[PDB]
DNA sequence: TTAAGTGGAGCTGGATGCTCTGT
DNA sequence: TCCAGCTCCACTTAA
RNA sequence: ACAGAG
């Protein structure tokens, strides 16, 4: 912790007298002899989580489902849709289907 | 007129938060060994802090 | 310097992370603006 | 079952002194200095960690500051101080400070250019295996961890499979990665053409870019060079060496 | 250094960690009460925080100005030395200053009652100056020293320097410019 | 733990156990499948078992070439192997009359210690692996197809087919850590047998340099 | 004690899409 | 505006 | 050197 001089105002430093440890001025005599126990404690952050994901629930919380892809027409489906490319003026889309597991991707 | 002021306040010795080894040093360093006759501290040590 | 910490901030994880800079310059012998002048003016690149 | 999956996730993913610890505090005696780490075993038994004091310890003395075994002691099971001694160098003996903020940033478990792991789980209805998603750059520390299949695993970087597994797990990680990348945004390219670039890439033996710095260690005529990049210091150079050419 | 360190499934009592903990630093050689070794209790040093001093023991809200004049004057019959501030003008005229519509300041007043102080109902502090009534309002907080001195040069080199008392608080008065607005809009 | 630690030496006395027997070196049947409960047996955990100098391999000779052609295995014990400690290891090697030894070290070598495994002698060849790079079999990944070391009359009827020279094949490295593996020099012509998408499988080769 | 081989850090030099149509 | 080579400098081993 | 066009 900074601890500063009443003297001058300069920040102490912690060394070791005849008798004591003192904190002591760099500039000036003033030393304070460290006669009792004093403590500064941080309490730093610790590692909170854990952290397991991947779960199916949290694939398919997305709208679509019972739709129709060009490969397997199975219901249970995740979808996607893009524009962002204005020299494609058609749209765009991409489409996840996982209800037997087969697991296309494709325009 | 341009008013600056400048103090002088002695501060003692014979309490423990004065390292005099460290005095004298300052002492020696500020003043001459002998000298005296115009000085910024009068004894052997650093007796005053000047504001 | 504690003037310098004054102005900064007095939390405390602000000293915390400002700290290092006070102890950079203690490692050298600057204490008064005529060394901090003399140290400052001999970087100067010389026009 | 993910309570295995979470003790070799615990064995890669790098973990700090300051996670682990509830507080570090300084303590100005008038015999000694000293700076005293306290450790949270409740958060060990959680996390499922192989951490005590004595571990520690030895994972302490590694790189910081030139520390001796002498210095640090393991007064309990969960408390380590660590006195400080002379930097010596560039440094006040006020260097407390510096493992005030410096010791919460050791690594006491795992490797240290892991910077977090993941667990992933499938999707399959019927199974459900666990698999280990990690976001690093050491192919051969997590290859070689107890519990971790190293025969299945891989990674992105093409570099990493060159260094570990050999030139030809590099061609064919290009040729996986390549078609990928291109599966993934809806492309379409037939499988010899990436074949043909990863066996230009990897037939000199080493991964070669598609740089100008790749392609100045396989091209060897001289204006097929100066006719890219650099076009000065190819000539200048095919002048030093006296290098002829063919118009091949 | 061995490697291989072994490791085991007990479980840690709590008071077990807390009397080593306990035992690594209780210990005190503070049996040296001798003068070196003794120290000043009024020249600790300063904790960063001037408010909060205090690092080694022997062992905050915002005040307003009604809660400022209540402590002032009810609670305490003893007197206090305040610091306030002005607005640029005071609303007068110099008298016989010799001028232009210039700056009324309180160095161009005379001695006397220059106005009255009326702490209203629910907080609100008025200084009525005359016939305009200015705002007065508690200013930043200082909480570092401050004396209010008497530098008097009785001779032309030598005079004397008295310290009259510390000053604490420090107060701000402005004009109320949506009164002042209001009597004529624009 | 104890548990993790005399896996180590397990795992990679098994793995040393498969490089010796994709050598040509003679392993019994056994010691390829020494199981984990009896390495147990011969040693125990690391009060009663030791590590530097208990686990060695000198069995190992050449049954294909002939019974003196032999090979060590040691496994130092410190971290960081000296000049010393090589030249411990091959002054023992020179007692035996062996020509050809591997070293595994546990974390590194020193930088002049690399320096010297070269430059000692061409007649004594010494490998060093790291214990991290034993603890997989490299030729067990999935990512890494089988790789054979051709005879001379192989790379003659190789060079022959095409009509090639040796400096117009694809390369391979001496660092590799597959051509480590098998232990190639300079010359050697190695035939990589890659599988495809379908069950037909593409050869192709590359000479060391 | 010091000769030396090798890490890490700063400096330097290279590169950055294809055409026509006019002022 | 971003990125490989080149050179300078501390940091251990070894005698 | 600037503006256009695909
Ligand atoms: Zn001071
Ligand atoms: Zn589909």
């Amino acid at each position: 912790m900074l601890l500063f001089c009443p003297g001058c105002g300069n920040g102490l430093i912690v060394e070791e007298g005849q008798r004591c440890h003192r904190f002591s001025c760099n500039t000036c005599p003033y030393v304070h002899n460290i006669t009792r126990k004093v403590t500064n404690r941080k309490y730093p952050k610790l590692k909170e989580v854990d952290d397991v994901l991947g779960g199916a629930a949290a694939w398919e919380n997305v709208d679509s489902t019972a739709e129709s892809c060009p490969k397997c027409e199975h219901p249970r489906a995740y979808f996607m849709q893009l524009q962002t490319r204005s020299a494609d003026e058609p749209m765009t889309t991409f489409y996840k289907c996982c209800n037997a597991q087969c697991g296309h991707r494709w325009r | 007129k341009q008013q600056k002021v400048e103090l002088e306040m002695a501060i003692d010795t014979l309490n423990p938060n004065y390292c005099r080894s460290k005095g004298e040093q300052i002492a020696l360093n500020v003043d001459g060994a002998c000298a005296d006759e115009t000085s910024t501290y009068s004894s052997k040590l650093m007796d005053k802090q000047t504001f | 310097d504690q003037e310098i910490v004054q102005m900064i901030g007095t939390e405390e994880h602000v000293m915390a992370a400002f700290g290092p800079s006070l102890e950079e310059c203690q490692k050298a012998q600057i204490f008064t603006q005529m060394q901090a002048l003399k140290y400052i003016g001999n970087k100067v690149r010389r026009q | 079952d993910a309570d295995y999956a979470r003790l070799v996730k615990g064995r890669i993913e790098k973990t700090l002194l300051g996670e682990i610890s509830e507080y570090i505090e300084e303590v100005f005696l008038p015999d000694d200095c000293f700076i005293l780490v306290k450790l949270s075993l409740e958060r060990i038994r959680l996390l499922r960690l192989e951490v005590n004091a004595e571990t520690v310890r030895y994972s302490i003395c590694t790189s910081k500051l030139r520390v001796k075994p002498g210095d640090v002691a393991v007064h309990g099971e969960a408390v380590v101080c660590v006195t400080p001694r002379e930097n010596s160098k560039s440094s006040m003996y006020y260097v407390l400070q510096f493992l005030k903020e410096d010791l919460p940033k050791v690594v006491v478990q795992g490797i240290p250019e892991v910077s977090r792991a993941v667990i992933h789980i499938d999707e399959q209805s019927g199974k459900e295996k666990y698999k280990l998603l990690v976001e690093g750059d050491n192919l051969r520390a997590v290859m070689a961890t107890h519990g971790v299949k190293g025969t299945r695993t891989t990674s992105n970087n093409t570099y990493e499979v060159e260094k570990t597994l050999g030139i030809e797990a590099a061609r064919t990680t290009i040729i996986n990665e390549i078609q990928y990348t291109m599966v993934n945004h809806g492309m379409s390219i037939d499988r010899r053409h990436v074949m043909l670039l990863s066996d230009l890439m990897t037939y000199k033996g080493e991964v070669l870019g598609i740089t100008r710095f790749g392609l100045a260690k396989m091209k060897e005529s001289v204006l097929m060079l100066a006719s890219f990049e650099k076009t000065a210091d190819h000539l200048f150079d095919a002048a030093y060496f006296g290098q002829k050419d063919s118009v091949c | 250094r061995p490697e291989v360190i072994q490791s085991h499934s007990i479980f840690e009592q709590g008071p077990a960690e807390m009397m080593k903990k306990k035992g690594n630093w209780d210990k005190t050689v503070d049996v040296s009460d001798m003068g070196p070794s003794h120290i000043i209790n009024i020249k600790k040093e300063k904790r960063e925080t001037d408010e909060e001093t205090k690092q080694i023991l022997r062992m905050l809200p915002k005040d307003v100005s009604v809660a400022e004049l209540l402590r002032e004057l009810s609670l305490t019959k003893e007197e206090e030395l305040l610091f306030l501030q002005l607005p640029d003008t005071l609303p007068g005229q110099p008298p016989t200053q010799d001028i232009a519509e210039n700056a009324c300041t309180l160095a161009d007043l005379t001695e006397g009652q220059v106005g009255k102080l009326l702490i209203r109902k629910s907080g609100r502090v008025q200084l009525l100056l005359g016939k305009v009534t200015l705002d007065v309002t508690m200013g930043t907080a200082c909480s570092f020293l401050q004396e209010l001195v008497s530098v008097g040069l009785g001779d032309s080199r030598t005079g004397e320097m008295t310290v009259l008392g510390h000053v604490k608080h420090k107060l701000v008065c402005s004009p109320d410019f949506e009164s002042l607005l209001d009597h004529k809009h624009r | 733990d104890d548990e993790e630690e005399t896996y180590r030496l397990w795992k990679i006395r098994k793995t040393i156990m498969q490089l010796c027997h994709d050598r040509g070196y003679l392993v019994t049947q056994d010691e390829l499948d020494q199981t984990l409960e009896e390495f147990k047996a011969q040693s125990g955990d690391k009060p009663s078992e030791g590590r530097p100098r208990r686990t060695d391999l000198t069995v190992l000779v050449a049954h294909n070439d002939d019974p003196t052609d032999q090979m060590f295995v040691f496994f130092p014990e410190e971290p960081k192997v000296g000049i010393k400690t090589i030249k411990v290891y091959c002054q023992r090697m020179q007692e035996e009359n062996i020509t050809r030894a591997l070293i595994v070290v546990q974390q590194g070598m020193t930088p002049s210690a690399k320096q010297s495994l070269v430059d000692m002698a061409p007649k004594y060849i010494l490998e060093q692996f790291l214990q991290q790079e034993l603890l997989i079999n490299i030729t067990e990944h999935e990512l890494v197809p089988e790789h054979v070391v051709m005879t001379k009359e192989e790379v003659t009827e190789l060079l022959a087919r095409y009509k090639l020279r040796e400096n117009q094949l694809p390369r391979i490295q001496a660092g590799d850590p597959v051509a480590r593996y098998f232990g190639i020099k300079r010359g050697q012509v190695v035939k990589i047998i890659r599988p495809s998408e379908t069950a037909g499988r593409y050869i192709t080769y590359r000479l060391v340099q």
